């Protein structure tokens, strides 16, 4: 199963994952991929934030399905 | 905004927001003052802490600008009392209520947000030396608070 | 960026100028004087058209040899007096977006604000003609007025991102709960007024049927009913340079490039007015990387690193001591948070940075241009 996760800038995170995993580890990928840490990440895909306690089996996301790499780093 | 204010002010005093009370003093209606009791079992415990709820001539479509008054050793308020609150600045809605957004304070009070600081000395020595943050809370509370 | 170059120059071109017009426009004046003496020379001209003369202009105190060099000053200079706020013909649209927008109430101050008005679009064209640029910038209804195009609840998010929100939350829900009534609420003097945006407003309710009506009246409010007159005459000028057609080419945005320029932020005046707290300081290893690290971007990344702190991609007339909080005053601050693996965030209310402590220039670089980029969500 293979996904593309799109940045606010253009360039896109291609990557590997098995359709059970929990949206927190494909954070955990994406690590390692950009060294962007998990805690000031988020996915949306068709416009709704993919929880980290789910998985790609519960938003369909299957092979080739965009999410997005949106930046959460305004502090609050 | 004046009826707005005004209703909701009457349904403060219809389910007063347990812990604390916010309320226009003097005869102006977009400049309100509130308290708020330091949660309990929480190193803010036994204090009082005054705020000032100031309704811009926006309201609702802007949110109202809430900062502290009294002094508080805490990650996300800092010394001149401003909260880094998300509903107060972003995520804010045309359709949230004050009674809500007090409470919303004290959760912040009680369960700080160590992750999104405004203060990051504080919140530095509120993750790694935790026990430390008790005691100097405590003791801020015990000299502005009381 | 690659094609807005083809427009322009397309652009350019199609503009001509006349034949029956002097080599160059004779124009001399006091710099400490400007306003009034640009004024009484441009609106004196009878033919619009000498205007398209070559621009030589000499100051009876600085003289200097150089009198083509003077033509990018002249602008420079007439635009920190057109557009100032504090002059009544235009203001700021918040009290820190630094963005210029008609002032309503400008017929108020100025007792023929019209005429100015005129003036000020008089010499816009003149700068788009010549290549030149003005300084400032104004909301994008400003341009959309130009263009001919209509304001709609959709031109508020630049403007005033929380105000349309809330605006676009009454669109898609039912507003009886919030009890509204049509008239928004005003101050001066510290005097609280209630304005009505249609007759008897004051008692009439937004309900879930007018709503839309509603919405309509406070953007119409907003950006249109009280500044036509102003925006108009404006025209009026602007047109005796330019075929207003001919500019409907561009969009808001080339639009705005065409004639406000893109605006390098000065990265000199910046770094002198910003204020470190927590551990950093002017000499401290991270802040002189920071600093190198922005001295190394390009226009665009500076006005984005801009914006992803303060909020706004502009800056005050009066330059970055004059910068402004969601509370007044507020230098630009850089805080020290976090390990070397998080990347820096911002706090738009009190243009704060909160920069972790990088340990390598390459290392802080990649993690700086990366929130930059792929920021604004």
């Amino acid at each position: 199963m293979q996904i593309f996760v799109k940045t606010l800038t253009g360039k896109t995170i291609t990557l590997e994952v098995e359709p059970s995993d929990t949206i927190e580890n494909v954070k955990a990928k994406i690590q390692d991929k950009e060294g962007i840490p998990p805690d000031q990440q988020r996915l949306i895909f068709a416009g709704k934030q993919l929880e980290d306690g789910r998985t790609l089996s519960d938003y369909n996301i299957q092979k080739e399905s965009t999410l997005h790499l949106v930046l959460r780093l305004r502090g609050g | 905004a004046s009826k707005r204010i005004h209703k909701e002010l009457n349904d403060l005093a219809r389910d007063p927001p347990a812990q604390c009370s916010a309320g226009p003093v003097g005869d102006d209606m977009f400049h309100w003052q509130a308290t708020i009791m330091g949660p309990n079992d929480s190193p803010y415990q036994g204090g009082v802490f005054f705020l000032t709820i100031h309704f811009p001539t926006d309201y609702p479509f802007k949110p109202p600008k809430v900062a502290f008054t009294t002094r508080i050793y805490h990650p996300n308020i800092n010394s001149n009392g401003s909260i880094s609150l998300d509903i107060l600045r972003s995520q804010w809605s045309p359709a949230l209520k004050i009674s809500k957004v007090l409470l919303s304070i004290c959760s912040l009070l009680c369960d700080p947000n160590p992750d999104d600081p405004l203060v990051p000395e504080i919140a530095r020595i509120y993750k790694t030396d935790r026990e430390k943050y008790n005691r100097i809370a405590r003791e801020w509370t015990q000299k502005y608070a009381m | 960026e690659f094609e807005f170059k083809q427009k322009y120059d397309y652009f350019r071109k199609k503009l001509k100028k006349p034949a029956d017009i002097p080599n160059r426009f004779e124009m001399k004046l006091h710099r400490n004087n400007i306003f009034e003496e640009s004024y009484r020379r441009i609106m004196s001209v009878k033919r619009p058209d000498v205007l398209k003369a070559r621009l030589w202009i000499e100051f009876e105190s600085e003289k200097g040899l150089d009198y083509g060099g003077v033509a990018r000053e002249w602008f420079f200079l007439l635009s920190k007096e057109m557009f100032n706020p504090y002059y009544g013909l235009f203001e700021y649209s918040a009290t820190d977006n630094y963005t210029l927008q008609i002032n309503p109430n400008s017929g108020l101050c100025n007792e023929d604000h019209l005429s100015y008005f005129t003036f000020i679009g008089r010499v816009a064209g003149l700068a788009v003609f010549h290549g030149k640029l003005l300084d400032g910038f104004f909301i994008r209804p400003f341009y959309k007025m130009m263009l001919g195009k209509q304001i709609t609840l959709n031109d508020m998010e630049s403007v005033d991102s929380e105000y349309y929100n809330s605006l676009k939350w009454i669109l898609e829900n039912d507003p009886t709960e919030l009890d509204l009534m049509f008239c928004i609420d005003e101050e001066n003097f510290g005097q609280t007024y209630q304005v009505d945006l249609k007759p008897n407003g004051s008692e009439i309710m937004v309900t879930n049927e007018n709503k839309r009506e509603y919405i309509d009246l406070v953007i119409q409010w907003r950006f249109v009913n009280r500044v036509q007159k102003q925006m108009n005459a404006f025209l009026e000028g602007f047109t005796e340079l330019l075929p207003i057609d001919l500019i409907k080419i561009f969009d808001e945005n080339e639009l705005e490039l065409l004639m406000c320029g893109l605006g390098d932020v000065d990265v000199n005046d910046w770094r002198q007015h910003s204020i470190y707290k927590n551990g950093y300081c002017p000499n401290h290893p991270v802040i002189q990387w920071f600093w190198k690290a922005v001295l190394l971007m390009d226009a665009e990344k500076r006005i984005r690193l801009l914006q992803f702190v303060t909020g706004t991609s502009r800056v005050p007339m009066n330059g970055f001591a004059e910068l402004y909080g969601s509370n007044g005053p507020q230098l630009f601050t850089i805080e020290q948070w976090g390990s070397p693996e998080k990347l820096p965030r911002a706090h738009t209310a009190f243009n704060r940075l909160d920069l972790p402590p990088y340990e390598t220039f390459e290392d802080l670089r990649e993690k700086l241009l990366m929130a930059v980029e792929n920021a604004q969500g």
